[PDB]
């Protein structure tokens, strides 16, 4: 068999988004920001609990009014990625506002139980501001959701996190 | 020349202020879904010599000028009376519009076709202030 797995990546303008893709699928990282302002997608044959399966990740605006557009590419999406940046604050005050939004926008079936992960990225800067026990907290508080702190640029828990999301939205 | 569909798309939402149809095609055209310079100029003569980004300034749709360039446009673009969109805010008396030109580093000293500077373009005391201040620097 062939599974596709689509797997769509929120967050505000600057979390690191993109740069989280481009490590995973590429291994290449840039300190260089290009705001993303169309919705595309990145392909990666992905190898989970013995299984092959081709991942498509979407990367999405995080900016204030391209962020709608995105909307039209949740339909259909297995798993969706919720990244807020460790040193602002303000990016992690909107995760319900981006879960609420894609679960009414996608309208799954099982809204309780849709694969969703959140990723608390740049942990490698310093001065973070968003304690690790708040994050897990809010994680927890909807219905248990994985939670990874990682960094783009040095590659921690890229593949570790991206591994739980293959194998959450590959379930049945 | 020639502009493509998408570009006279373009230019037509932004000198309408069709914000939400500007940034459909800004986003079409980041992924390459579109063929469409951000920066092109107007052919016809509803528009010509213009960006986007002139029209928007000139007519004053705020949200257009914004997305344009937070999308990338040129802020020193030239038309071919030789302003640019500073000029155009400017003299429209657009105060919000010349802020946030300046915040994207537009070159206030820029001369156009009849020897002006936007300064010398405006007839708003205040927008004459600002521009007064970032020319010295
Ligand atoms: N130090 C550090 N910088 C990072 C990390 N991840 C991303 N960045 C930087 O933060 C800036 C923003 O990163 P992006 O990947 O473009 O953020 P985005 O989420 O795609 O932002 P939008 O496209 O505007 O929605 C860039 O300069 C990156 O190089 C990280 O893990 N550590
Ligand atoms: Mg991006």
């Amino acid at each position: 068999k062939k599974v596709l797995l689509k797997v769509i990546i929120l967050g505000d303008s600057g979390v690191g988004k993109t740069s989280l893709m481009n490590q995973y699928v590429n291994k290449k990282f840039s300190n260089q920001y290009k705001a993303t302002i169309g919705a595309d997608f990145l392909t990666k044959e992905v190898m989970v609990d013995d299984r092959l399966v081709t991942m498509q990740i979407w990367d999405t605006a995080g900016l204030e009014r391209f962020q709608s557009l995105g909307v039209a590419f949740y339909r259909g999406a297995d798993c969706c990625v919720l990244v807020f940046d460790v040193t602002a604050p303000n990016t992690f005050k909107t995760l319900d506002s981006w879960r609420d939004e894609f679960l009414i926008q996608a309208s799954p079936r099982d809204p309780e139980n849709f694969p969703f992960v959140v990723l608390g990225n740049k942990i490698d800067l310093e001065n973070r501001q968003v304690a690790t026990k708040r994050a897990q907290a809010w994680c927890y508080s909807k219905n248990n959701i994985p939670y990874f702190e990682t960094s783009a640029k040095e590659a921690i828990n890229v593949e570790q996190a991206f591994q739980t999301i293959a194998r959450n939205a590959l379930k049945q | 020349s020639m502009n493509t569909e998408a570009e006279q798309q373009l230019l037509h939402h932004a000198r309408n202020g069709n914000a939400e149809e500007v940034r459909k095609l800004l986003a079409a055209m980041a992924r390459m879904e579109v063929v469409a310079d951000i920066d092109c100029k107007g052919r016809s003569k509803s528009n010509l010599g213009w960006t986007p980004l002139h029209l928007a300034c000139y007519f004053g749709h705020k949200q257009v000028v914004e997305d344009l360039l937070k999308a990338g446009a040129k802020v020193n673009m030239l038309n071919d009376m030789g302003d640019t969109p500073l000029h155009r805010a400017a003299f429209t008396g657009r105060k919000e519009l010349v802020l946030l030109l300046l915040e994207y580093d537009a070159d206030s000293t820029v001369v156009n076709g009849s020897g002006q500077t936007a300064k010398e373009a405006t007839h708003d005391k205040e927008i004459r202030n600002m521009l007064e201040a970032v020319e010295r620097t």
